[PDB]
């Protein structure tokens, strides 16, 4: 069995999205589908539920005027269509289906299926990262700080590679603008620091930006 | 006033036990984790272990791993810690802390005035 | 064990027969098939939504009579032919744990 | 709607050990529809018990659970390197359905003090017109530690951000950087900048500073 999810992406406030769950080796009339998002770093909220037919939904009521749950069981789809996104709808949306084919989704257990769809919604624009120094001080620690940039990831290596001990890449972080940051921190002997240079990589495909910046004992 | 008392230390031959007793009054302990730290002459105060909730386990230093044992007992508002197979370097002052963050932030408020333990 | 039901599943009208499938009183959810000689004859299956309303999928033509605690499955234009072992198959879905259950009669002689 | 919380937050347990986890509700929610997901990193979550007590299909024996009404515990009689993970509980008796906020099991370890560090903004992120001054918490255990900005000596709050990593494959310890953010203006206003951290390995907080100059 194959599952294709498609249909997220980066969007804007307003934009419209649709969500598809596609499984090929299952009968789709048996199973009750449903919706359940994770919004970043948090936990689990479940969105939509569906039965076997279409002729029974529900909706929690973060989404109920706004989300739209179907199925077409001949090209054996699940859809979520996601209009006047805002964006706190940005999250991971895993299609989950009741485990013993009932065809319901009302007091039957479920159980997911592929690994999300990713949804951001924002109003920022693409934009490459500014990276800043952390220099160090008097086993010793430095390293870059990449700012202000959108969207998610960005890759930040260490002399290319070279560097990969004492390495500590932070998960980023979302500000009131709208843009990321994160920071990466290397670990050094205080000896070694001495005369040596180090080069933070940061690559940020989205914006098509890539910088080597180095970082000194100033 | 919040008030730590340690008691138990004294002289231990080398490689036999000895059990530490710190009572607390004026706060109850059953809803906080209570640490014992140690300091040796002319160095700095180091950390034992740690005892948090019931439930929610003892955590300890590389130095006494595996020969130290923190307990509790919240009926008599008290922490124990047993102390197996001393040396000689394991001879110092013995105090207990109550972190006042029940999130276990380590806001260690209030100390008790110490015991002394000396291993020869 | 055998597959035998405590009852008789077949009652006789002028017509054909009933073939009666109980299912326990407290069960909600479940599916229920008719099986003769290990061949599906009837796919029934009971689901409620969270607003209590209650759809039966029933793909396979068949005409079938439902109550809160059995199945009724009626069968018409009945030679000597249809003589057989039919089954009552039972998958239970709420409440749980999930439970397949088999019950089973001869029809004729 | 019916409010789940687990407990506890982080569990920390060795391997082969016995786990318990907890989940509450704020009213009474049907035996028949509590289940409990596992979610490793990076995976979608795994459907291990349902109806309480009743195991899924393809699940070891090694997990089990009950409870009614408000109470229901998870239970994993010996932990396998691939349970140290996130635990939810989840509810689907009455519409909308919810999950518990979710238990971490963390391998555990002996306590690490953090390693204090301070970064001051560089003159290149300074002439732009913002200011980030970055504290940095390496390898440290158990978990919980706070982390508190003094500017001048005086508490700030509301603009500080936090990021953690994830446990160390080889350390088991954690680290962590905050970040105050201040604009041109308000930072060339103060004098010190500190960062003060408290973590139970730490018998006094450890407070790192720097003049600005
Ligand atoms: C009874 O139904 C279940 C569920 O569809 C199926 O797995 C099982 O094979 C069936 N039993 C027989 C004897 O057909």
């Amino acid at each position: 069995v194959q599952l294709v999810e498609s249909g997220g992406g980066v969007v804007r406030p307003g934009g419209s999205l649709r969500l598809s769950c596609v499984a090929s080796g299952v009968t789709f009339d048996d199973y009750g589908m449903s919706w359940v998002r994770q919004a970043p770093g948090k936990g689990l909220e479940w969105v939509s539920g569906i039965n076997w037919n279409g002729g029974d939904t529900d909706y929690s009521d973060s989404v109920k005027g706004r989300f739209t749950i179907s199925r077409d069981n001949a090209k054996n789809s699940l859809y979520l269509q996601m209009n006047s996104l805002r964006a706190e709808d940005t999250a991971l949306y895993y299609c989950a289906r009741d485990f013993y084919g009932s065809g319901s989704y009302y007091h039957v257990p479920f159980d997911y299926w592929g690994q999300g769809i990713l949804v951001t919604v924002s109003s920022a624009s693409t934009k490459g990262p500014s990276v800043f120094p952390l220099a160090p001080s008097s086993t010793a620690a430095l390293g870059c700080l990449v700012k202000d940039y959108f969207p998610e990831p960005v890759t930040v290596s260490w002399n290319s590679g070279a560097l990969t001990s004492g390495v500590h890449t932070f998960p980023a972080v979302l500000q009131s603008s709208g843009l990321y940051s994160l920071s990466s921190v290397v670990t050094v002997p205080s000896s070694s620091l001495g005369t040596q240079t180090y080069i933070c990589n940061v690559n940020h495909k989205p914006s098509n930006t890539k910088v080597d910046k180095k970082v000194e004992p100033k | 006033x919040v008030q730590l008392x340690x008691s138990g230390g004294g002289x231990v031959q080398x490689g036999x036990s000895l059990x530490l007793s710190c009572x607390a009054x004026x706060x109850x302990x059953x809803x906080x984790x209570x640490x014992w730290x140690r300091q040796x002459p002319g160095x700095x105060r180091e950390x034992v272990x740690x005892x948090x909730x019931x439930x929610x386990x003892x955590x300890x230093x590389d130095s006494x791993x595996g020969r130290f044992t923190x307990s509790x007992d919240x009926x008599x508002x008290x922490x124990x810690l047993q102390x197996x197979x001393l040396x000689x370097x394991d001879x110092a002052x013995y105090y207990c802390x109550x972190x006042x963050x029940x999130x276990x932030x380590x806001x260690x408020x209030x100390w008790g005035x110490g015991t002394x333990v000396t291993v020869s | 064990i055998q597959g035998s039901a405590n009852y008789e599943m077949f009652i006789f009208h002028n017509g054909g027969v009933q073939i009666l499938c109980k299912y326990p009183d407290i069960v909600q959810q479940f599916k229920m098939q008719l099986l003769k000689g290990g061949q599906i004859l009837c796919d029934l299956t009971k689901t409620k939504g969270s607003g209590n309303t209650v759809s039966i999928k029933s793909l396979k033509f068949c005409h079938s009579q439902l109550s809160n605690n059995s199945v009724s499955f009626f069968l018409y234009n009945l030679d000597h032919s249809h003589a057989n072992y039919y089954f009552c198959n039972l998958s239970i879905f709420d409440p749980p744990p999930f439970k397949v259950t088999l019950t089973g009669g001869y029809l004729h002689i | 709607e019916i409010v789940l919380t687990q407990s506890p937050g982080t569990l920390s347990l060795s391997p082969g050990e016995r786990a318990t986890l907890s989940c509450r509700a704020s009213q009474s929610v049907s035996r028949s529809y509590l289940a409990w997901y596992q979610q490793k990193r990076g995976q979608a979550p795994r459907l291990l018990i349902y109806g309480a007590s009743s195991r899924a299909t393809g699940i070891p024996d090694r997990f089990s659970g009950d409870g009614s009404g408000t109470d229901f515990t998870l239970s994993i009689s010996r932990l396998e390197p691939e349970d140290f993970a996130v635990y939810y509980c989840h509810q689907y008796d009455m519409s909308p359905f919810t999950f518990g906020p979710g238990t971490k099991v963390d391998i555990k370890r002996t306590v690490a003090a953090p390693s204090v560090f301070i970064f001051p903004p560089s003159d290149e992120q300074l002439k732009s017109g913002t200011a980030s001054v970055v504290c940095l918490l390496n390898n440290f255990y158990p978990r919980e530690a706070k982390v508190q900005w003094k500017v001048d000596n005086a508490l700030q709050s509301g603009n500080s951000q936090e990021s953690v990593t994830e446990q160390d494959s080889k350390d088991s310890t954690y680290s962590l950087s905050s970040t105050l953010t201040l604009s041109k203006a308000d930072y060339e206003k103060h004098k010190v900048y500190a960062c003060e951290v408290t973590h139970q390995g730490l018998s006094s907080p450890v407070t790192k500073s720097f003049n600005r100059g």
